[PDB]
């Protein structure tokens, strides 16, 4: 990398063709880089700060430039490993500043789009400048845009590179001024419109009128085909931020259901999307009752939106009688339909089911009698697969003979036949029927449901048998070629252990998971191709059965732990397959995804996690997976994804020091992976996993402490510099830590933990809501001193002020959190929830949000308690708050006077405490005067 | 006699006792939120 740059130098220092020197250049710095030159990484760096000087003299010429950078280029291509970010953003920003034009732009996107990934793979770096760049690229290709093709793509990789690092106005009414100028085409800026509404701190404020603008200028020019799924999105997010101006965006909507009518196979799937897009929106919006019964009352597109106004409105809410008669006598007339396009049918079937189960908002009348008429003409018609099933739901939900004739002749499919006998269960012939049907719990509730008879054994006892003697005659196949034969069997044997207790499992098969196990471990073993397929389908099945189950999962496994034997076997020839196979954020869990080999590892690992958490033979499994730990400590992208997925999965007395290496070992690898990846949210997993039980009286406590220490100068290195996403790991963490144990293990300064948390809370506002209930309600348990309650009360009674002391909507929003969370933490407290509403009956007069908001607080306190309870409470809170008003005349007076502006009366009502006021201030004629005014006969 | 078998009970042991949207959780926050508050306390 160096004496390769410095020959090539030497070569074309007159510049003639630079073509011989560079293909030294080439092939030289293969070895010079490779074993040692000077520095291998610093020369390569001087090498490219060597060559952007050179190019910069060969360029001081446009088709000797050109070249030039296809040189570069097929350089930079040829040292796919790269160094030097810094380097590579200032050679970027160089390129773009030198961008004729049109063709040098057209050629420099795949640079552009190769530094967009590798951005996207080591924005470790901290740039924290691709903002100006993008900003930059949106304002070059704003005009003309330079493009109509390249211009979308590289305004979505700015878009895509700006939300993963981190005005905007400016650009979305150039992009609205664009559409309503010009076609909407090149959908791209409509998706980065949609992500930087969606960025952060959506307000809806001035961006409403943007988006209505859009929605108008899309609404009357159009051409385009995926522009209709920005425009859904813009509509759920308009909707999402109304109901969580008004005649705008019902005029809008009105315009779009008109549209979306008027447009009205392929064609039938774009309308059934189209649908769920529109009708969703308009119940989310909304009244509309009317108009589905006219559209409905107004034949593939007929049917297309009568099957969306059944299923919206049924999935939305349980509208009027009016409807709710329209809407059965609609259901009725088309009972006699030509069964055409049985999907339809089937959702309007499933609509009506839903409806007639949520008929609870008219009056009891009788027509219930049209339904049941209805449901017995379908019944004797019903023929069919899905029809069958829609009907049993139907008969369900009107529940909740002829039936159970019906029902045991379906019994005499796999999944419908058992939800048609769930809703049926909700003599001879009973007892055929479901020997006949029978020649994760589902399975043990049908078992359970079949067993509560309580007689005719001897038809199970056949029908075990009858199983046994198929499974011997298939495992010669089986043990041979059949693969899911196996699985077969396992799914069996499983069923039947659902159903001391060795007698059934010796009688059954005894032998079938055992032998499936062996032949499993030999095929893997084997490593051949039909092998590995048989191996990754075994290991499917496997983890298809990975939970625990009840009374009857436990016997389960037990008889596992009994059998074993090949149990152990296979799980020491799975753990031997990926110790071989070992020994050979989103883009790394993408790249080990991708990859079949280590998918299978992966399924056989967690497997194995799962098996030793069912643990956590069968008693001699304990010692292999504690050895187990040695082998995870000695298992670069790859194995560190295994790791990670290995710790994500009693115990704590190896835990202690498994797990303490472990956090150890995860800090080394960390040192790089500090960028705020999505491994932040599994980390606090595995956090809380390992913390079940810890703060032990052992040497452990050390490097407890010591893995506490690093988490608390993580994050405190996230406080300082962080993104939002580290905002909930944060919450968890401070509440693990305050739920941990007493001031032994908060001696860490919780006091100071939570006021920063709350800082941060106050600050940053991603659902400052939740983590400050949640702080609140992890303050409220472990309060039993009273000091500790009093201390969060200041402590939030300081942040509010702090929050408090253009920006002023956004100080009013802020105040609103910190208000719902001192009135959350009195519904909490007790005592402190006396002290924090005088507080708040005080700083009434700046807290005009909190006298708002008195409404839903009274309404929570009748929740809570009785009325009258309230209102003594109440009143032995404004007494209190009068007396504390006293001790530190006017005063006194302003607060009785706000405490009666926030009830319902006048100066009076209140004899008691005024008497005792008197006595405690005068003991005053001018308090027995104003008494005299407000109210006669006082004297 | 399915009617006992049907009724729904309890978790299983602590392996199993343990067990867009952030759009809505954000936009929750601040009448929905103090009345979910209310509602968990």
């Amino acid at each position: 990398n160096d004496l390769l740059i410095c020959c090539r130098q030497l070569e074309h220092d007159r510049a003639t063709e630079r073509k011989k020197e560079v293909e030294k250049f080439k092939r030289l710095i293969r070895d010079p880089e490779t074993i040692k030159h000077l520095d291998r990484h610093s020369d390569s760096k001087q090498g490219k700060y060597l060559n952007w000087d050179a190019v910069f003299r060969f360029l001081q010429k446009k088709m000797q430039e050109i070249s030039s950078l296809v040189k570069y280029f097929i350089k930079c291509a040829n040292r796919r490993a790269p160094r030097l970010k810094c380097q590579e953003l200032l050679n970027y920003i160089m390129d773009t500043v030198k961008d004729g034009a049109i063709y040098g732009a057209d050629c420099s996107n795949i640079l552009l789009k190769d530094i967009l990934s590798v951005r996207k793979y080591w924005c470790e770096i901290s740039q924290q400048q691709w903002l100006e760049l993008f900003s930059v690229y949106f304002r070059l290709y704003l005009k003309p845009s330079q493009d109509v093709h390249r211009v979308l793509v590289a305004r979505i990789i700015h878009a895509v590179t700006k939300g993963c690092c981190s005005n905007s106005k400016f650009l979305d009414f150039f992009s609205k001024a664009i559409q309503c100028a010009r076609q909407e085409k090149s959908s791209s800026g409509l998706n980065h419109i949609l992500a930087a509404l969606t960025i952060f701190l959506k307000t809806l404020a001035v961006n409403f009128r943007i988006r209505v603008c859009e929605l108008g200028d899309e609404i009357l020019p159009t051409l385009l085909y995926i522009w209709t799924q920005h425009r859904l999105n813009d509509s759920l997010k308009e909707v999402i931020i109304e109901l969580f101006s008004t005649k705008w965006r019902s005029i809008l909507y009105n315009l779009y259901d008109l549209l979306v009518n008027e447009i009205s196979f392929r064609n039938i799937a774009v309308k059934e999307n189209l649908i769920e897009l529109m009708a969703d929106i308009c119940h989310q919006v909304f009244p509309w009752l009317q108009i589905a019964t006219q559209l409905i009352s107004k034949l593939s597109p007929l049917l297309m939106i009568l099957s969306q106004l059944l299923p919206q409105q049924r999935h939305g809410e349980r509208t009027p009688y009016v409807l709710r008669c329209l809407t059965e006598v609609a259901l009725c007339q088309d009972k006699r339909s030509n069964l055409e396009s049985s999907q339809k049918s089937d959702l309007l079937k499933l609509w009506n089911k839903i409806w007639c189960i949520t008929f609870r908002g008219i009056s009891s009348e009788q027509i219930q009698a049209e339904n049941f008429g209805l449901l017995g003409a379908i019944i004797q018609g019903s023929l069919v697969e899905v029809d069958r099933e829609f009907w049993k739901l139907f008969t369900g939900s009107a529940c909740r003979a002829v039936c159970c004739l019906t029902l045991a002749l379906t019994t005499s499919v796999k999944m419908g036949i058992e939800q048609n006998m769930c809703e049926v269960n909700r003599i001879m012939k009973w007892l055929l029927f479901y020997q006949l049907e029978g020649d994760f719990p589902h399975l043990v509730l049908e078992k359970i449901l079949v067993s509560l008879t309580m007689k005719n054994c001897k038809a199970a006892m056949n029908f075990f048998q009858s199983v046994p003697e198929c499974e011997h005659h298939q495992k010669d196949k089986e043990e041979l070629s059949f693969s899911e034969v196996e699985e077969l069997f396992l799914q069996t044997t499983f069923d039947k252990m659902d159903f001391f207790s060795v007698h059934q499992n010796l009688k059954e098969s005894l032998d079938r998971c055992l032998l499936g196990l062996s032949e499993q471990l030999l095929n893997n073993y084997s490593s051949e191709i039909t092998n590995s397929e048989t191996l990754v389908r075994c290991s499917r099945l496997l983890v298809g059965v990975l939970g625990c189950y009840c009374y009857m999962g436990v016997i389960a496994e037990e008889e596992a732990y009994k059998s074993e034997l090949f149990q152990k076997a296979k799980s020491l020839m799975q753990c031997a397959g990926e110790s071989i196979t070992l020994f050979k954020f989103d883009r790394g869990e993408v790249e080990s995804m991708e990859d079949d080999t280590n998918g299978n590892l992966m399924e056989v690992e967690d497997q194995s996690s799962m098996n030793l958490f069912n643990d956590y033979p069968g008693e001699s499994q304990s010692t292999i997976g504690a050895i187990n730990p040695l082998a995870e400590e000695y298992l670069a992208a790859d194995i560190r994804r295994k790791l990670l997925m290995l710790i994500d999965s009693p115990t704590k007395s190896l835990h202690l020091h498994m797990y303490l290496m472990l956090l150890k070992e995860l800090p080394g690898e960390e040192y790089p992976l500090p960028m705020e990846d999505v491994l932040e949210l599994l980390k606090p997993l595995s956090n809380v996993c390992s913390l079940y039980r810890r703060d032990q009286d052992v040497c452990k406590t050390i490097l407890n402490h010591v893995l506490h220490v690093v988490k608390n100068l993580g994050q405190s290195n996230m406080d300082s510099e962080n993104t939002r996403d580290a905002q909930g790991q944060f919450l968890t963490v401070i509440g693990a830590f305050w739920h941990l144990t007493k001031e032994r293990k908060y001696i860490f300064s919780v006091r100071m933990a939570l006021v920063n948390c709350l800082k941060t809370l106050l600050e940053a506002d991603p659902y400052s809501k939740w983590a400050i209930l949640n702080v609140m309600g992890k303050d409220f348990p472990v309060n039993e001193v009273f000091t500790q309650f009093l201390a969060d009360n200041h402590h939030q009674v300081r942040m509010l002020a702090a929050e408090s002391i253009g920006d002023s909507s956004r100080l009013l929003k802020a105040l609103p959190l910190k208000l719902q969370q001192t009135a959350f933490e009195n519904a909490y407290l007790k005592a402190q929830e006396g002290m924090r509403e005088m507080s708040h009956s005080a700083e009434n007069p700046e807290t005009l949000d909190e006298i708002y908001n008195r409404k839903s607080v009274l309404l929570t306190l009748i929740a809570v308690v009785l009325s009258c309870s309230p209102i003594c409470e109440k009143q032995a809170l404004f007494a209190l708050c009068k007396s504390v008003k006293e001790n530190g005349h006017l005063v006194k007076k302003v607060l009785e006077k706000v405490s009666e502006t926030f009830g319902y009366r006048r100066l009076e009502d209140f004899m008691a405490s005024h008497l005792d006021y008197l006595v405690l201030e005068w003991l005053f004629i001018l308090l027995n005067y104003t008494n005299i005014e407000d109210f006669y006969r006082s004297c | 006699p399915e009617i006992v078998v049907e009724l729904l009970m309890t978790l299983h042991e602590p392996a199993n006792s343990s067990a867009l949207c952030d759009f809505s959780g954000d936009l929750d926050p601040p009448p929905h939120f103090p009345s979910h508050v209310i509602k968990a306390t």
